[PDB]
């Protein structure tokens, strides 16, 4: 869910990138000092998304690390599952 | 004005024409290139012509005249389909000469100008929407009949408006039929008693029900999508 | 970044009509049926390829929101996540077990109404919900198809003077922006 | 008087006659009063010249209208062996004889 | 055999008794019956015929009879100034049989023939009798017109025949050919004739073949072959060019796709046919005159002078894009494009119009406007167009105002009637289908307009048919004219959509659907108009044969060639957004690049 919102995050950037040119309407943008923030704030975006990117790396890795360590008893229920729920068909009061 | 002008350049143009025919004869007594030449006959022609189609402008026009004089019933502009435009693509399709004359072609430019409003459909409301929505500022269609109000405006240039109000109104349509039923079947009944035992009591429920539940189904069903409500609104 | 879009503009072609072509039509047949579809992606007739398009569809971003709404971490989750973002035609929601329309619904949190099919209040429950702009499901199904939500069913968006408006009954009920509509079904 | 409404069989008179003199008209009046009334003596008067009257209100006959290139409503020709001899318009009583008489 | 025909039938008429026959439905009965009635009439007896529905009863029976006479023993029918009156059965195994298989028509004619007697059913003893009264009919076999009770036909006279003799059919035909070609340009009767003669040839085998089995719609008739004839003798006459027998053959050909490709189903169907038709042309004479004929058409317009025989493809492109921006001119526009296959539609619209009186059918589902298509063709043909309008009152009634509206517009002006649409949502209610049968074989209905309103819509057609040269004296020679004219004048079509399964059992619910209309396959779309629309629509190659190309893939479990309408639609707007939402991000990155510089 961080990770998710992080990259949520980004949208963010994605309009502050927009408004720079569309908040001032192209005009009077040079002496606005807002937006020299406006490029810090793209920086720190910048290392954000860099902090996005080595989270997604080392916890994704290790989320399938833990993930694994039980997927093939999943998949197995998970037929095993829908297996038993067809069983209803072959006889009546069959249901689970 | 423009004619005797153009009458003294056509005279001219006259002598031209002879000229040419002159030259026509040079080529009938030794041969030439006569079809490398592109003469005309549409000149002389119109020479001879163009008080034929100036009075078929003159009876375009005088329809239109007629027209403009038609009362505010007699006029047909939308039960019309198209006469004014109809002759004015007649004008069109006659020669080149002829749709740029300025006879013509003042008539013509009247055509594109001018070029369902008198049904059953139409109602007041409509009439004033037309006013509205055509700016202008005459108690003509709003009162009983009309004539000489929307030609002023122009028919085919606000064409679409009057489009839109024909529209509007045969979409009213239906409240113009279906919300009579409530007031004549209604008004045509009355409670009906019977003695139960030295009582006098209401009976024969079922069609005074079927009566009071119809009405609201029509009530509701015109409520619904026409904005065209007001036509019984109150009712 | 416009380097990378001044190639994109003609690697834009070929790929996106693929992409375009199975989400309008594969959204319900079987994986594996897919599969070979994307090996079959008339490779010599598409003239880039290792742009698949399971990746120009969204971004991750927009499957994190979904995940924290409950959506599965399931790739053919994801593929249907991408063809309810087309809503051209209404969809059919093949549903047989039902977290499908429990992250549905979670994800549709703000104005919307259930109906089923043996409803007395049937006909007014559309009626406020056509009206209201919302959302509505429908579950029951009993895979079968009405008659009187069929001008419905079909875009019979009419002209009712500056407003729209549609026939569903004998009531003419007006439409809304707003509204939208799925139903679910589950066999 | 001949009252004809289709162009074919317009030209099937001229095929056959010798003379025709046709005048488009209409059942409204213009600048002046209608020449039917004089133009029904003209051909009671010249058998030999068949006298035609063409009415360009109708919708059959607005193709007579086309192909004539017609547009006043009160037009009056003269055509001999299939050809046109003369035209001319308004509800003109001295032109309508001259070309009768000149036919 | 119709001698055989004509000696029964003066000697069963002298002795005034009733008989039946057994014959399938377009084998011609009708003609006979009509050739009998006309060359018998000359006012010595009058007479009746009447058709039936499923949906058919002794009601209807009882009123369409009790129409005229009050003579003694009660209401009932006498022969003044006549002998007797005659009544005849179109279709005879039509109407409903209850699940004990009994018809209430039959149990009224047990009544009417063993009392000749009836009783009318409002509350009384009102009980009428009957003085002068014939019955006949004809119906085919088994299929599915079902068995007659024997308790019928010991009191009616039958035989059977069976398919006519190839020797019959050139004799019959052949007459009409000799009649034709000798009356412009004779010097072709042998190859005319060997012609007609590979007709036969190539309607054996492919009948040899295919078999009704296959579809409903499957099957082959008397009628047709003479509709096929007929459309032979409508060639311009004139044609005084005979320069080569290819011409007419290849006239002769393009009837022959217009009476079988638009019925084949499967393309295996048009492969063996051309097959077969080019091997009798082959066997038959010439060089390749129609070896090849995809474009070859005889139409119309701009081909007659002045018209605006056949002609080619830029003028056929010219002539219909200048007639569709004339009906954008008046009518709202509709640009579905004039694809070669919605020429060719609209050529079939044209000569489909082009035979009056009858019928034809248009089994295809809709999403292209085919309805408008049809006011396009209409409106090129210059004649009045309608449509019933649909309500929540979607009453009979309804129907019948409308109904009575149209005759008034029909025989009033005396012009020509308004073609008219219906399709297969249009009419919710079964019973409206009766009256539609009603209008497609006689074209009016009984009690729809009843004795003061026949004469008063005669009234005014009266005097224009004294005009024409029909005297007022026959009085049934003008009545008949009348419904004649009502019959060159009325035009309609019928939608269905083939997957409908109920089009078969409706089809066999009604016998005047199959036998009036044309069977015409509304069929898989043609890929080539396919990649026209695709390549077209770039003004908004290799992807134009791409797409189609995909979906020509699909087809292995399931497919669906609308959806693909939909997605040439889906995929025109993925475009277009798609390529918006790049030029989006360009800017992005363009004023990334501004700020970036400042």
């Amino acid at each position: 869910k961080k990770q998710n919102e992080y990259a949520v995050t980004l949208d963010k950037l994605e309009s502050d990138l927009l408004q720079s040119l569309s908040e001032a309407d192209p005009a009077t943008i040079l002496d606005n000092t807002e937006l020299i923030q406006n490029l810090d704030k793209t920086k720190k975006t910048t290392i954000e998304i860099t902090e996005q990117q080595q989270k997604a790396k080392v916890t994704e890795a290790e989320i399938n690390i833990q993930r694994e360590h039980y997927r093939v008893v999943a998949a197995e229920g998970s037929m095993l599952y829908f297996l038993v729920i067809s069983l209803s068909v072959m006889d009546h009061m069959y249901q689970y | 004005n423009a004619y005797d002008t153009i009458m003294v350049y056509y005279h001219k143009l006259t002598a031209i024409e002879g000229r040419a025919l002159e030259y026509n004869n040079l080529e009938k007594l030794f041969e030439l290139q006569k079809s490398n030449y592109k003469q005309l006959k549409d000149c002389m022609n119109d020479l001879k012509n163009l008080k034929t189609m100036w009075d078929a402008i003159a009876l375009i026009h005088f329809q239109y005249n007629d027209w403009k004089t038609k009362p505010w019933r007699q006029i047909k502009a939308d039960i019309l389909l198209d006469t004014n435009k109809t002759l004015g693509t007649q004008i069109k399709n006659l020669p080149k000469e002829i749709r740029n004359f300025k006879g013509y072609n003042v008539i013509v430019e009247k055509v594109k100008n001018m070029g369902a409003l008198h049904s059953e459909f139409m109602e007041d409301r409509h009439w004033s929407q037309l006013k509205q929505i055509t700016g202008t500022v005459f108690d003509h269609n709003s009162l009983s009949f009309y004539f000489e109000d929307i030609l002023a405006l122009n028919l085919y240039k606000y064409e679409n408006t009057v489009n839109e109000i024909v529209d509007v109104a045969q979409k009213e349509a239906k409240i113009e039929k279906k919300l009579k039923n409530i007031e004549q079947w209604w008004s045509k009944q009355v409670f009906e008693f019977t003695e139960y035992k030295e009582t006098k009591t209401f009976a024969s429920l079922d069609n005074m029900m079927e009566v009071l539940d119809q009405h609201s189904l029509d009530l509701m069903g015109m409520k619904s999508q026409g904005k065209y409500v007001e036509f019984f609104y109150d009712r | 970044n416009v380097k990378f879009l001044k190639e994109n503009i003609k690697s834009m072609i070929g790929d996106s009509l693929l992409a375009s072509a199975f989400v309008s039509y594969i959204g319900a047949f079987s994986a594996k049926l897919r599969l070979e579809l994307w090996k079959n992606t008339w490779l010599p007739d598409i003239i880039t390829e290792g742009i698949e398009p399971l990746k120009i569809l969204t971004t991750e971003a927009i499957k994190s929101k979904w995940k924290n709404e409950g959506l599965p971490a399931d790739p053919m989750s994801l593929e249907n996540a991408a063809i309810i973002t087309a809503c051209a035609r209404w969809p059919l929601i093949i549903d047989p077990q039902l977290q499908g329309s429990t992250w549905i619904r979670g994800k549709q949190g703000e104005n919307l109404t259930t109906i089923s099919l043996s409803q007395p209040k049937w006909l007014g429950a559309l009626t406020s919900s056509i009206s209201s702009g919302r959302a509505v499901l429908i579950e029951g199904i009993q895979q079968e198809i009405d008659a009187t939500l069929d001008p419905l069913l079909q875009r019979a968006v009419k002209k009712n003077g500056n407003q729209l408006q549609l026939e569903i009954g004998g009531d003419p009920i007006d439409y809304d922006p707003n509204f939208k509509l799925f139903l679910m079904t589950k066999l | 008087y001949i009252e004809i409404t289709s162009t074919k069989q317009f030209e099937d008179i001229l095929e056959k006659n010798e003379y025709v003199l046709v005048d488009f008209f209409a059942s409204w009046c213009g600048p002046c009063k209608i020449l039917a009334e004089q133009f029904e003596p003209i051909k009671k008067d010249h058998k030999n010249l068949t006298i035609v009257k063409v009415n360009i209100d109708e919708e059959d006959l607005e193709s007579i209208v086309e192909s004539h290139n017609v547009s006043s409503l009160p037009h009056v020709f003269l055509y001999h062996k299939k050809t046109v001899v003369k035209q001319f318009i308004g509800n003109q009583k001295d032109q309508l004889w001259e070309m009768a008489k000149l036919s | 055999h119709t001698t055989r025909l004509r000696y029964m039938i003066d000697i069963h008429l002298q002795r005034r008794k009733p008989i039946l026959f057994i014959g399938s439905a377009g084998t011609g009965k009708t003609a006979v019956v009509r050739d009998y009635l006309n060359s018998t009439r000359p006012e010595q007896v009058s007479h009746k015929t009447i058709n039936f529905s499923s949906f058919t009863d002794s009601l209807a029976l009882q009123k369409n009879i009790e129409s005229m006479v009050e003579k003694k023993n009660g209401r009932n029918y006498g022969s003044a100034t006549n002998k007797v009156l005659i009544c005849f059965i179109d279709d005879f195994n039509m109407p409903y049989v209850d699940k004990y298989g009994t018809q209430s028509p039959i149990q009224l004619l047990r009544l009417i023939l063993d009392y000749g007697s009836i009783f009318n059913r409002e509350q009384l003893e009102e009980r009428k009798f009957l003085q002068d009264l014939l019955f006949f009919g004809c119906l085919n076999q088994k299929s599915g017109s079902f068995t007659v009770d024997l308790r019928l036909q010991r009191n009616f006279s039958v035989f059977s025949m069976y398919t006519p003799s190839s020797d019959v059919i050139k004799t019959i035909f052949g007459s009409i050919l000799n009649a034709h070609l000798s009356t412009i340009d004779d010097k072709a009767q042998k190859m005319a004739f060997k012609l007609v003669e590979a007709t036969y040839f190539t309607f054996d085998k492919i009948l040899k073949n295919f078999p009704s089995a296959k579809r409903f719609h499957y099957q082959f008739n008397f009628r047709e072959l003479a509709r096929v004839c007929e459309g032979i003798c409508r060639t311009t006459p004139g044609q005084y060019s005979g320069g080569d027998q290819g011409k007419l053959v290849r006239l002769w050909a393009h009837e022959m796709k217009r009476t079988f490709e638009d019925r084949f189903i499967a393309n295996e169907h048009v492969e063996f046919f051309r097959r077969y038709l080019t091997e009798a042309i082959s066997k038959c004479i010439g060089e390749f005159p129609e070896t090849e004929n995809p474009i070859a058409e005889p139409l119309i317009f701009t081909g007659f002078v002045a018209a605006h025989t056949q002609c080619t493809i830029p003028v056929l492109k010219r002539v219909l894009d200048d007639k569709l921006e004339e009906y954008n001119e008046v009518k709202a526009q509709m640009n579905l494009v004039l694809f070669q296959q919605a020429m060719e539609h609209v050529s079939r619209i044209c000569r489909i119009l082009d035979m009056p009186g009858n019928n034809a059918l248009l089994v295809g589902v809709g999403g292209s406007g085919k309805q408008s298509l049809c006011r396009l063709s209409t409106f090129i043909n210059g004649f009045e167009i309608d449509q019933l309008v649909v309500t929540a009152s979607f009453t009979i009634n309804d129907l019948r105002n409308n109904l009575q509206e149209i005759y008034k517009k029909i025989a009033k002006p005396n012009s020509i009637a308004r073609v008219f649409m219906i399709t297969d949502s249009q009419i919710k209610e079964e019973q409206f289908l009766i009256p539609i049968n009603d209008m497609l074989n006689s074209g009016w209905i009984f009690d729809l307009f009843p004795k003061e309103d026949m004469d008063s819509l005669v009234s005014g057609v009266r005097n224009e048919a004294k005009g024409e040269g029909v005297d007022v004296n026959n009085l049934t020679a003008l009545t008949s004219y009348f419904l004649d004219k009502i019959r060159k004048n009325l035009k309609v079509v019928l939608c269905f959509s083939p997957v409908g399964d109920t089009m078969r059992i409706r089809s066999r619910k009604f016998p005047g659907i199959i036998n009036n209309t044309s069977i015409d396959w509304f069929h898989p779309w043609p890929h080539e108009a396919l990649i026209d629309v695709a390549f077209r629509f770039l003004e908004e190659q290799s992807i134009s044969l791409n797409m189609a190309k995909v979906h020509s893939s699909i087809r292995y479990n399931y497919t669906t060639p609308k959806s693909f309408l939909e997605l040439i639609d889906f995929y025109k707007k993925l475009l277009t957004e798609k390529r918006e939402t790049i030029q989006r991000q360009i800017q992005r990155y363009e004023m990334g690049l501004n700020i970036l510089a400042e």
